[PDB]
RNA sequence: AGCGCCGUGGCGCAGUGGAAGCGCGCAGGGCUCAUAACCCUGAUGUCCUCGGAUCGAAACCGAGCGGCGCUACCA
């Protein structure tokens, strides 16, 4: 007769519950499915993409079980402007009896290593297969520059299209093509809207949608029945996704850095300052390890302007005092996961919009910003995202001098003016500071319709930087 | 290939079926 | 979550320091041959829950209730 939190403590210490991870692993011997890896940092991040009004974050907590905020009082059931972060584990089960589709099941991150089958008539228990993380990109046409954010962060994709609707949704194209773009092409596509759907309507939409990809680049995209109510069939996106998506080639041969895209300080109101903490920015990493007790260094930094002009980048270097990784503070930090890394650095820099798209370093290493840079672009035939009311679909533009265009490198957000054009590549000049590394593919945004709308694809060559000023 | 879809198409009918017959 | 505010007699605001306040209401009455206008008299509650000071508190303070404006979803 024991009351539901202590059937499910006892549930947790007999899953295994949340080992601790230690401090010293001998690092040339794990690999992304090691148990000292699997059981509290993310592995494949993956995200949720599809037209406005159309459910992101429904579909993510059912199939996780964490929700997304989507803050600020307006932004409740429009749109969001920030990410929608969730944590989901994949079981599946280790009797062979089980049935196969159902036996794939995801959990919170909360969960223990080893839960107890929920499927009646087995006893067999739960096996972590992979870890992964899920985010919810921004699906409307005002904001660009975070869907490209959000497709630099994105290892895998998941594109939703209803019925109802019309089935060629541009905006479910034009996110598909920024995608591969990022050369990703392990997608799948998912069906929002099944329930209102007669038997009929749900294999004409199918053909459709198989229609709408047969030139495109993507080959092998699965397509997915679920529906966001029910909660439903949600072992099926858990097992296309642990079948399908491989895991990248990321390991310890590569340098570290890290890519932070949003910023969250930890300042409880009302509290006593005595009894606070530092400022943490969100980021992911795309290569190297991090551990606890290192330091790190945003190489855009204080953008400052002089008396006459001129653009001072004072990099912030700073101590890492804390390593989060979707369940709780860790000491090393794997390749290919979000994290939230928490430093000594003021408030200030992490409460708004502030650190959106912006790279940063470990000691020993010195990324470079940029003024004036050389980059090689192409574009498409046909603009994605706009409804031109069957006629003709609108042909790219060629670039022009002295035109603001969006150069989202990545992540980055920069606004660029084009000192020359040429055949296949142009020169621009940066006023936001941007950092180049190694490659850092790019996309490219423009505006007519007083709209940004992605235009084609983009890689860096050469520049002029300015070293960091100590 | 979009066969092994239909089978989770039916498999989400059946059980909607089986749901609400209302509807 | 931080603080600013509010807490009717039905709605809206004020007094806070001697215990029931107004305009709007609503009922009854008055003037008018008649109505509105105008003039009278009212019966509706824990001025949000619980305590300290005092002959006294609703007021001052204190140890929490629901909603409101900025800060902001603060791992
Ligand atoms: N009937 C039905 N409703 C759905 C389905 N999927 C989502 N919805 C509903 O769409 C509405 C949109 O709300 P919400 O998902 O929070 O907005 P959002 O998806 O975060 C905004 P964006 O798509 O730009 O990211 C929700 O009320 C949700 O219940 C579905 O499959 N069927
Ligand atoms: C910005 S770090 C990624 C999300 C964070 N781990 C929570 O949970």
């Amino acid at each position: 007769g024991e009351t539901e939190e202590e059937k499910r403590k006892r549930e947790f210490e007999e899953g295994g519950g949340l080992p601790e991870q230690p401090l010293n692993p001998d690092f040339s011997k794990l690999n992304p499915l090691s148990a000292e890896i699997i059981n509290r940092q993310a592995t494949i991040n993956i995200g949720t993409i599809g037209h406005v009004a159309h459910g992101k974050s429904t579909v993510v907590r059912a199939i996780s079980g964490v929700q997304t905020v989507r803050f600020k009082d307006e932004l409740e059931r429009n749109i969001t402007i920030k990410l929608g972060y969730a944590n989901a584990k994949i079981y599946k089960c280790q009797e062979p009896t089980c049935p196969e589709p159902d036996c794939y099941r995801s959990f919170k991150s909360d969960k223990e290593i080893s839960p107890k089958c929920q499927r009646p008539g087995c006893p067999g228990r739960y096996k972590l297969v992979r870890h992964v993380s899920f985010v919810d990109c921004p699906g409307h046409d005002i904001l660009m520059s975070t869907m490209l954010s959000g497709a630099a962060v994105m290892d895998a994709a998941l594109l939703l299209i209803a019925g109802n609707e019309s089935c060629p949704q541009p905006q479910t194209s034009e996110h598909l093509a920024a995608i591969e773009i990022m050369k990703l092409k392990h997608v799948i596509i998912l069906q929002n809207k099944v329930d209102l759907m007669r038997e009929e309507s749900a294999l004409e939409h199918q053909k459709s949608i198989l229609k709408f990809i047969r030139g495109t680049i993507a080959d092998g995209a699965p397509i997915v029945p679920i529906s966001a109510q029910l909660k439903y069939n949600i072992d099926a996106v858990n097992e296309f996704i642990v079948k399908t998506i491989p895991v990248p080639p990321r390991d310890f041969m590569i340098s570290p850095r890290l890519i932070v895209i949003r910023s969250f300080d930890v300042n409880k109101p009302g509290a006593e300052i005595e009894d606070l903490k530092g400022g943490v920015a969100g980021g992911s990493i795309l290569n190297g390890v991090f551990k606890l007790g290192d330091e790190i260094e945003i190489r855009p930094g204080i953008v400052t302007k002089d008396d006459k002009g001129k653009i001072q980048c004072k990099p912030i270097f700073s101590n890492i005092v804390s390593l989060f990784a979707e369940q709780n503070d860790l000491k090393f930090a794997v390749p290919g996961g979000l994290i939230g890394v928490g430093t000594k650095v003021d408030p200030t820099l992490c409460r708004a919009d502030r650190l959106v798209g912006q790279v940063v370093g470990a000691k020993g290493h010195l990324p470079n910003i940029y003024t004036d840079i050389e980059i090689n672009y192409f574009l498409l035939r046909r603009l994605l995202g706009v409804k031109t009311d069957g006629q003709k679909q609108a042909k790219v533009r060629k670039l022009e001098p002295n035109e603001v265009l969006m150069v989202n490198i990545g992540s980055t957000a920069t606004g660029a003016r084009v000192v020359a054009v040429k055949a296949d590549m142009a020169r621009l000049q940066l006023t936001s500071p941007a950092c180049t590394e190694i490659n850092e593919k790019i996309a490219l945004s423009r505006r007519i319709e007083k709209h940004w709308r992605l235009i084609g694809w983009a890689t860096i060559k050469k520049g002029t930087t300015l070293e960091p000023i100590a | 290939v979009g066969l092994p879809y239909s089978e989770l198409l039916s498999r989400f009918f059946n059980i909607l079926r089986t749901n609400n017959p209302e509807l």
